[PDB]
RNA sequence: UUUUUUUU
């Protein structure tokens, strides 16, 4: 007896914080089948100059004149 | 006789004694002078007491010169009067004469020593290895008691000698932990020992004044040895000599200059051993070869400017350099040992005693911090050592120096990027090679840009073995006549060796064009072991198909060997800049390089006119007055470098 | 403007 109506979902259709406060390479050798190439994807990731000191640094790394005697000042 | 003559030598009273020494003890020094007779007689003693028995095991004599070991066994030949090759044998890199059961003592040399344990690691063969002459310090010596220290655990049984130099043999103690040194000081007719008594201005000019100070005054027969740096300072003092001894009148008697050193040909090498005739005297100029690897008789004075040249790896640039350096107190004392060969010999110094004791040092350089280390790293690493720094050497090798050999292998490909050595570095092992060369053989065979040049590849890597001792006199006069379109110094060396094949090998062919013919015996000699091992691993078998299958015998073959050495060579490369020739590395910069005199690209860009290549490939940096390059060879295409080396040319070009 | 000895 009143005026009523109904209205269903089918009738109509940056880091946040909390508080605020005050790397390198190692190659171990395999220690005591075979493989044929180095292969391009390799080197990518081990580059020539870093394989001379992450080997290391996995083993623990871390003119005379013409003519005078010997004086002949 | 032999027998009676033998009980004459010095070690031979002091043998009783020395018996139950080395029984006693495992590792044994034996400090004895030049002469005592521990070379010799020592491992006599062992089979006479019945060291090896039934036992299959056989003593080992390691010695660094490949000459005086053929040439001590001949001795030991005589002594135990066996025909040699049986009950005394050697094995040498090139004339193995040994019996397999019959030959109880072999004197080898200390690279063969090495390659034994390449298969073979715990020496299973032996019972007694006398290393001999080691405070010469050969690069194969110091690797080899390196190595022998890790066995001593492995084998109570072994033993281990060693015979040393005086001032050197306390070091070799306390690197075995204290173990006794025993004593033999045997010395024959002793020289007297004269000085300058202030040092002099220029010492070419000392060196001619008392030459004529014996040669006038001095008691006769009487011969002189000088001890001069290099070739360059021995035919300007053979000049200033000639001239000299003819302004001088005639009566004083003939005057002889026979100079030596090694890349002088063996047909005026062979003069010195001639003896001079009467009213004459001899004189001889000579470098470090006097010293230690051969004997001239009738050597009474000795005249000693107190000189050596020696040549140090910078392993940053990746450079040898060879300069002029003042002598060691040890190597001054070797040379006037030279004097009293015979009789009572004199020994001239050219310089004061102040400067003797105070400013001289007393060792030289162990060889192994001064040469290259890519070679025995990948030995080492073959035989289990996975700690390098820790490695129990006796003289360490600097970390950039170690450094850039593990760079160097893995530009290769001989190890894996996780540190295992790959396919191709375990045959880099088995060649007798460095491993840059056993790469170029590689792709010889196998690389899809490369193949089917082997047969050539084999002729010019036998050639770079034996590049000084080549030509007599000038290259481009000996060049010129074999022919006229080379333009790489490599090439040359393919064309003049497959010359001289198809000449049969005639020892008349050398001489027609200036080529040293005991050299070219020694290059056949390198190229038929080459040809062995590229057998065995099975190199052959894969070149053969590519020539068949693919038919290639125009001039894309010089362009195939060009490909083949940047694969092997791919740190070498300099880049023709604004001032000259400058190094192409990353981590080294330009350095201004220059081609060297002899070099068939120093002829074409001064006496022709050819426009310079903009890529050179060299074999050798060296720098004796200015940084030069040796051995070169013309890259005409740029992507020739990206294509065959994209490790390192993807970035740099 | 021109390499000291060597070893596999």
């Amino acid at each position: 007896s009143k005026f009523s109506l109904k209205l269903g979902s089918k009738t109509l259709k940056k880091i946040k914080i909390q508080s605020i406060d005050k790397k390198k390479l190692v190659i171990k050798l395999s220690e005591n089948p075979l493989v044929e190439y180095v292969t391009e994807k390799e080197y990518n990731e081990v580059p020539v100059e870093e394989f001379g000191d992450a080997l290391l640094r996995g083993m623990g790394w871390e003119i005379h004149p013409d003519g005078l005697g010997i004086g002949a000042k | 006789t032999i027998q009676e003559a033998r009980k004459l030598l010095p070690v031979h009273q002091y043998k009783d004694e020395l018996l139950q020494e080395i029984k006693k003890n495992q590792v044994l020094i034996i400090m004895g002078e030049t002469g005592s007779g521990k070379t010799t007689q020592l491992p006599q003693y062992l089979v006479e007491d019945g060291f090896t028995d039934q036992g299959k095991l056989q003593i080992a004599i390691t010695q660094p010169r490949r000459v005086a070991a053929t040439s001590v066994a001949a001795r030991v030949a005589d002594e135990m009067n066996v025909v040699l090759g049986k009950e005394v044998g050697y094995q040498i890199r090139f004339e193995d004469k040994t019996t397999p059961n019959k030959t109880v003592l072999k004197y080898m040399t200390d690279g063969m020593l090495l390659r034994e344990f390449l298969t073979d690691s715990k020496l299973s063969k032996y019972s007694c290895i006398m290393i001999d002459e080691a405070h010469e310090r050969t690069l194969a010596t110091d690797i080899l008691i390196g190595l022998l220290k890790d066995i001593l655990p492995q084998r109570p049984t072994l033993k281990l000698l060693i015979s040393s130099a005086t001032m050197n043999a306390k070091k070799f103690s306390e690197f075995f932990d204290n173990c006794p040194i025993f004593n033999v000081p045997g010395r024959r007719y002793p020289v007297d020992i004269h000085y300058t008594l202030q040092p002099e201005a220029n010492y070419i000019h000392a060196a001619i004044t008392t030459i004529f100070q014996i040669h006038t005054t001095q008691s006769l027969p009487g011969d002189i040895l000088v001890f001069l740096t290099g070739q360059e300072e021995i035919e300007r003092t053979k000049t200033k000599l000639e001239e000299i001894m003819s302004k001088l009148g005639s009566r004083t008697k003939q005057m002889i200059i026979t100079p030596i050193y090694a890349n002088l040909p063996q047909e005026q090498q062979l003069k010195i051993f001639q003896p001079t005739p009467e009213n004459c005297r001899k004189v001889v100029l000579a470098t470090n070869i006097a010293e230690t690897s051969l004997t001239i008789d009738g050597i009474r004075y000795v005249i000693d400017p107190g000189f050596v040249k020696e040549n140090s790896y910078v392993p940053s640039t990746g450079m040898t350099q060879l300069l002029t350096v003042p002598c060691s107190r040890a190597s001054v004392d070797q040379r006037a040992g030279r004097a009293g060969r015979v009789g009572p010999g004199k020994c001239f110094r050219i310089f004061t005693k102040w400067s003797y004791l105070h400013e001289l040092e007393l060792m030289p350089k162990p060889e192994i911090t001064r040469t290259n280390l890519s070679n025995t790293v990948l030995l080492l690493l073959s035989l289990g050592v996975t700690d390098l720094i820790k490695f129990p050497l006796m003289d360490k090798p600097s970390i950039p120096t170690l450094r850039k050999s593990l760079e160097n292998l893995y530009i290769l490909g001989a190890l894996n990027s996780k540190g295992t050595i790959t396919r191709l570095g375990k045959m880099m092992c088995e060649f007798p090679c460095e491993p840059e060369f056993a790469k170029v053989l590689y792709t010889a065979a196998t690389h899809e840009q490369c193949q089917g040049v082997l047969e050539e590849c084999l002729t010019i890597v036998s050639m770079l073995h034996e590049t000084p001792s080549l030509f007599i006199g000038q290259k481009r006069d000996a060049a010129a006549s074999v022919l006229s379109e080379v333009e790489s110094d490599h090439i040359l060396y393919l064309e003049i060796f497959n010359q001289w094949r198809n000449s049969k090998f005639s020892r008349s062919w050398c001489q027609d064009h200036k080529i040293q013919f005991k050299t070219m015996l020694r290059v056949r000699n390198i190229r038929n072991q080459l040809f062995r091992c590229s057998e065995k691993v099975g190199l052959v078998e894969k070149n053969d198909q590519a020539r068949m299958k693919i038919g290639n015998i125009a001039g894309y073959i010089n362009a195939r060997i060009t490909r083949c050495f940047i694969s092997g060579f791919p740190m070498n490369i300099v880049q023709l800049g604004p001032t000259g020739y400058q190094t192409m590395g990353r981590s080294s910069g330009g350095l201004n390089v220059s081609v060297h005199p002899t070099s068939i690209l120093f002829v074409n860009h001064k006496e022709k006119a050819q426009r310079p290549s903009k890529y050179v490939l060299y074999q050798q940096l060296m720098l004796t007055s200015k940084e030069f390059i040796r051995d070169c060879l013309v890259i005409p295409k740029e992507e020739w470098l990206i294509d065959m080396v994209p490790q390192i040319f993807k970035d740099l070009i």
